[PDB]
């Protein structure tokens, strides 16, 4: 687009993705701080990665406050610099430093509806995300998040066909894919935000399985083992064996116990079995839990 | 329903709709181009259809190939030798974007018979890339098409069917269908689908979700309705062979109606 690499003067390394590594870089014409990724094609025998294709062309239509900006791609023919907008921290390491304190209410509420405003936004835009965890959304020191990383998303038809299975980094990986379902959709990005709620609360992950089997059986001991009642068609998926134990559901009070009945109430809408019955994004916007919902600065 | 996308499916429908505008190939493009024609073209995307049932491709993949393929020679000027260049980048792109496993790029030099090497290939892949500036994310006739199929009362198979040969036909011929949008001919196709298997028309519904009348499809219906009953004699033959298939139920053997009373 409008740009040149001898107009940014590199500051220091901030990270390492699926192309490499990124920089945080300063404009030096106008002062603007950025965050180069490199994605290196002289190294691609396939030529440009997939990854980037899509990566690049979704987030060229999704301008939102809480989606991170694509500035610029600098085509060079040997490489490619995606310029991004620089925020200063990813939210795993803001709870890692909040480790004693604790996140403030009003900052993690705020901080999940500026998700959902964004989630909402991708949705509304044939778009999923599809790796939606703590260290892809960024803060910055206005109080604002941003969902990041879009490395893995996909743009989607409705209705949906089936798409590359096992996305979602595994920890924040939705039920129905983890049976193995041939249809996913919006919902799946819901149950990453819901686990990303709960961690946001106690500063750990609410399901931190070592293997596909393990996460599924961490999310049944907790919000109790799904039947066909819980979940029309469950039984019957690719996955879903007899033999699986039957947990009982515990009650949520239990699942979170810091939670006051509102947060509890929207957490139990994100985490639902059912696919049809989680709530979408638009509609966790008007949940009693964000009456009186800011926009604080961060703490630290 | 979620697979539907219920709270979503209205706004990604108004969505799509600007967006088919902006992504909307220059209707006189072909008067502009000096060595090529609507009728190379014609072999170009019959080619791409072969391609796509021989690696077993999306119907999406194949849409998205010709949208990048009609921008791209919207403001390029290409040589008869290297229309399939352009095509063999597109089929690679749009790969790369909508499919699950992409073929290798080998693979696609491999189709064009050594015609091409790899490095023009990737170097082309490039260049349109540069050209559409990554705006890749197109509506195609398929996206509208299996919303409006949600609109069956109830759904049949065959009508979906037959609705997405109808819509590729559309691919093969610039003139006239350069001059509608994938919404319109959707809108069409899914008409002339419902029409020769049901008796049915376009229904109450979609003139809600589209604005779009039988009226307002006339033309396009009049131009697809024509295609339909000529497609046995075309010269490109590769879309009417793949609807054979039970795949697609066979519906490429399904009579035209004579008339449509519209
Ligand atoms: O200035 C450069 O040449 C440069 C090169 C690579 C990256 Br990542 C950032 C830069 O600023
Ligand atoms: O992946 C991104 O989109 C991204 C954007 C900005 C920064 Br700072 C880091 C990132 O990883
Ligand atoms: O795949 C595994 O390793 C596995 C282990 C235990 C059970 Br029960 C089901 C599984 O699928
Ligand atoms: O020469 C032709 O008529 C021709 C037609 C289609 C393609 Br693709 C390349 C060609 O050279
Ligand atoms: O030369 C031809 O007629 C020809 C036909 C089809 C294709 Br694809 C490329 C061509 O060059
Ligand atoms: O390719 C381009 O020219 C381009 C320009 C700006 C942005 Br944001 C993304 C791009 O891909």
């Amino acid at each position: 687009g409008p740009g040149s690499m001898e107009n940014f003067q590199k500051v220091e390394k901030i990270g390492e993705g699926t192309y490499g590594v990124v920089y945080k870089a300063r404009n030096k014409l106008t002062g603007e701080v950025v965050a180069l990724k490199k994605i290196r094609l002289d190294t691609e025998t396939e030529g440009v990665p997939s990854t980037a294709i899509r990566e690049i062309s979704l987030l060229k239509e999704l301008n939102h406050p809480n989606i991170v900006k694509l500035l610029d791609v600098i085509h060079t023919e040997n490489k490619l610099y995606l310029v991004f907008e620089f925020l200063h921290q990813d939210l795993k390491k803001f709870m890692d430093a909040s480790a004693l304190t604790g996140i403030p209410l009003p900052l993690i509420k705020s901080y999940l509806f500026q998700l959902l405003q964004g989630l909402a936004f991708c949705h509304s835009h044939r778009v999923l995300h599809r790796d939606l965890k703590p260290q892809n959304l960024l803060i910055n020191t206005e109080g604002a998040i941003k969902l990041a990383d879009f490395g893995l998303a996909r743009a989607f038809g409705v209705p949906v066909r089936t798409y590359t299975h096992e996305v979602v980094t595994l920890w924040y990986r939705a039920p129905e894919i983890l049976l193995g379902c041939k249809y996913y959709s919006t919902a799946v990005d819901i149950w990453s935000l819901g686990c990303i709620f709960a961690e946001m609360v106690t500063r750990r992950a609410l399901f931190p399985g070592d293997s596909e089997i393990d996460q599924l059986f961490r999310i049944f001991r907790t919000l109790g083992t799904p039947d066909e009642v819980v979940w029309p068609g469950v039984t019957s998926m690719p996955d879903y064996k007899p033999s699986f134990p039957k947990w009982a559901r515990q009650d949520f009070s239990k699942v979170v116990p810091p939670l006051d009945e509102d947060g509890r109430s929207l957490l139990s809408q994100m985490l639902h079995y059912d696919p049809n019955k989680r709530i979408s994004a638009k509609a966790a916007l008007a949940h009693p839990f964000f009456q009186d919902v800011t926009k604080p600065v961060p703490h630290l | 329903g979620v697979n539907e996308v219920p709270d979503y499916h209205e706004d990604i429908h108004t969505y799509l709709r600007e967006m088919e505008v902006k992504c909307k190939p220059k209707v006189g493009y072909m008067k502009k181009q000096p060595d090529i024609t609507n009728s190379m073209r014609a072999i170009l995307v019959d080619w791409l259809v072969e391609v796509g049932e021989e690696y077993k491709l999306q119907n999406e993949t194949l849409h998205l190939a010709v949208n990048y393929i009609d921008r791209f020679l919207s403001s390029m000027s290409v040589l008869r030798g290297k229309l399939q260049l352009v095509g063999t980048a597109a089929m690679l792109l749009a790969s790369k974007f909508e499919e699950i496993y992409p073929p290798e790029v080998a693979e696609f030099v491999y189709i064009t018979d050594d015609t091409y090497t790899k490095k023009q290939v990737l170097r082309m892949e490039h260049l349109v890339l540069k050209v559409l500036a990554f705006d890749l994310a197109a509506p195609t006739i398929n996206q509208f098409l299996t919303q409006y199929f949600l609109h069956q009362q109830p759904a049949n198979c065959k009508v979906e069917s037959l609705a997405m040969f109808l819509g590729e036909l559309s691919l093969i011929d610039a003139d006239p269908y350069l001059k509608y949008l994938p919404s319109v001919i959707a809108a069409a196709a899914f008409h002339l689908a419902l029409y020769t298997v049901t008796g049915q028309s376009w229904p109450e519904s979609l003139v809600q979700k589209t604005g779009y009348t039988l009226e307002t499809l006339k033309p396009c219906l009049l131009d697809l309705h024509q295609t339909y009953l000529r497609a046995p004699q075309h010269a490109q033959q590769s879309i009417r062979e793949k609807y054979k298939n039970s795949k697609y139920h066979g519906v490429s053997l399904l009579n035209p109606p004579e008339t449509l009373n519209v």
